[PDB]
C-alpha cells in the first residue's frame, strides 16, 4: 500500500 | 489500535554481499513485505498477504519502490555535496505511515534522517515540510515547489487508512492469535550475590508484564529487564533479572501476565 | 556513533537431545554496517539465517540472526559482534541454565 508519488522522498 | 509503517534505508557501505537499498512494510508491528536493490522486486513475507493479493498488485508495488530507489540513490550524492563530505559511510532513512487510534482519530507521518540524526518532517496540518537542521533549508524550497504536500496529506489521511483497514481484515486470525509462553527460572551465585533470571519463551502478542515476588510480596529492588526481543518464527521472548542474598532462592517467584493466560502464572525453582 | 546492545537466547527452553533455535539480537546502533556470527566453541555455526534489518523510532538499527541446532553437553555457544564503535570483537556467551 505504497504512495504512487515516489517524488515525496526527494532531499 | 492499528498501525501501518513503511521504512526505507539508503546505504553507502552495507558492505560485502549486502544490498544498499532496503524497504520493508509493517502491519500492527508485523513484517508483511520486503524489497532489496539486489533482487529489485517486492515480495510477500506473511501467509495472509500472499493468499489475498494478485501479481498485478505486486507488479504495481515494484514500480513504485523502483522509482523511490533511484531518488534515494541521488539523495546520497546531493546530501554529501551539501555537507561538503568526501566518501565514507553515510545513510539516508525514511519513516512513513499512518495510525488508527481509539477516537483517537487519524495520525499520519512522513519524516527523513541523515547519518542517524533528524533532517526533515512533514506536517499535514500546515501542509509544509519542517526543517530540523540548518542544512535542510534547500530541501524545504525544492519539496514545496514540487507540490507533493497536496497529494501526500490526502494519502496519509484517506489512502493509507483504506489500505490498513483491509490488511487487518486479511490477517484477522494471524494478528489476533494467542501463544502461551514457556517460563523457566534460573539461579547463579557470583561474588557473594545470588542472581535470579526469569525467561518467557515464544509468546504472542507483544504486550507482556513480567515481575518478581519475594515471600508473596512484589519486589522491584535491583530488578533489570532486557525488554521484548523477537524470534525467527513470529513469536516473542523476554529476559528479567534480580539481585538477591545467597540462600534466599526459594523465597523468589516469577509473576507472568499475558493474554494467553486467564490468571497470572507464578513460577519457582 | 552508537554501541550495539546484544542479547543471546534460545527459542525453546534448553535441554540436551531436543531440537532448538539459537538467537542473537543486536539493537540501538549506527551505522548499519555490522557483522554478527553464531559460534559453537569458536567455530561458526551452519545454516544461519539473517534478518531483513529494520530500525526503531529513534532511527537506531536492529538485526536478528537465527540458526537451527541441537544443544550438546560440554559445548560452549557464543555470539561474535563486530562494529566500528568497538576496537575489539565483542563475544557474548549463551548460558543454557541462565
Ligand atoms: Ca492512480
Amino acid at each position: 500500500g505504497h504512495a504512487e508519488e515516489y517524488g515525496a522522498d526527494t532531499l | 489500535l492499528h498501525t501501518l509503517r513503511y521504512i526505507r534505508t539508503a546505504m553507502t557501505d552495507p558492505g560485502p554481499g549486502l544490498p544498499w537499498f532496503v524497504d520493508v512494510g509493517y502491519v500492527d508491528g508485523e513484517l508483511f513485505m520486503h524489497y532489496n536493490s539486489t533482487a529489485r522486486r517486492a515480495v510477500p513475507r506473511t501467509e495472509w498477504i500472499a493468499a489475498n493479493t494478485d501479481q498485478q498488485y505486486w507488479d504495481r508495488e515494484t514500480q513504485i519502490v523502483q522509482g523511490s530507489e533511484q531518488i534515494n540513490r541521488e539523495n546520497l550524492d546531493i546530501l554529501r555535496r551539501r555537507y561538503n563530505q568526501t566518501g565514507g559511510s553515510h545513510t539516508v532513512q525514511w519513516m512513513s505511515g499512518c495510525d488508527i487510534l481509539e477516537d483517537g482519530t487519524i495520525r499520519g507521518y512522513h519524516q527523513a534522517a541523515y547519518d542517524g540524526r533528524d533532517f526533515v518532517a512533514f506536517d499535514k496540518g500546515t501542509m509544509t515540510l519542517t526543517a530540523a537542521v540548518p542544512e535542510a533549508v534547500p530541501t524545504k524550497r525544492k519539496w514545496e515547489e514540487g507540490g507533493y504536500a497536496e497529494g501526500l496529506k490526502q494519502y496519509l489521511e484517506e489512502t493509507c487508512v483504506e489500505w490498513l483497514r483491509r490488511y487487518v481484515e486479511y490477517g484477522k486470525a494471524e494478528l489476533g492469535r494467542r501463544e502461551r509462553p514457556e517460563v523457566r527460572v534460573w539461579g547463579k551465585e557470583a561474588d557473594g550475590i545470588l542472581t535470579l533470571s526469569c525467561r518467557a519463551h515464544g509468546f504472542y502478542p507483544r504486550p507482556i508484564v513480567v515481575s518478581w515476588l519475594k515471600d508473596g510480596a512484589v519486589r522491584g529492588q535491583d530488578a533489570q529487564s532486557g525488554g521484548i526481543v523477537p524470534n525467527g518464527d513470529g513469536t516473542y521472548h523476554t529476559w528479567v533479572t534480580i539481585d538477591a542474598q545467597p540462600g534466599d532462592g526459594d523465597k523468589y517467584q516469577c509473576r507472568v501476565e499475558h493474554a494467553s493466560l486467564p490468571q497470572p502464572g507464578l513460577y519457582s525453582w | 556513533d552508537l554501541t550495539p546492545k546484544v542479547q543471546v537466547y534460545s527459542r525453546f527452553p534448553a535441554s540436551a537431545g531436543t531440537k532448538n533455535v539459537l538467537n542473537c539480537f543486536a539493537a540501538g546502533f549506527h551505522p548499519p554496517k555490522i557483522s554478527i556470527t553464531l559460534m559453537k566453541d569458536g567455530v561458526p555455526m551452519e545454516g544461519a539465517q539473517y534478518s531483513d534489518m529494520s530500525f526503531n523510532d529513534d532511527w537506531t538499527f536492529q538485526r536478528l540472526v537465527h540458526a537451527d541446532f541441537t544443544p550438546s553437553s560440554g559445548s560452549t555457544y557464543a555470539c561474535k559482534v563486530e562494529h566500528e564503535t568497538l576496537k575489539e570483537p565483542q563475544v557474548y556467551k549463551w548460558d543454557p541454565e541462565f
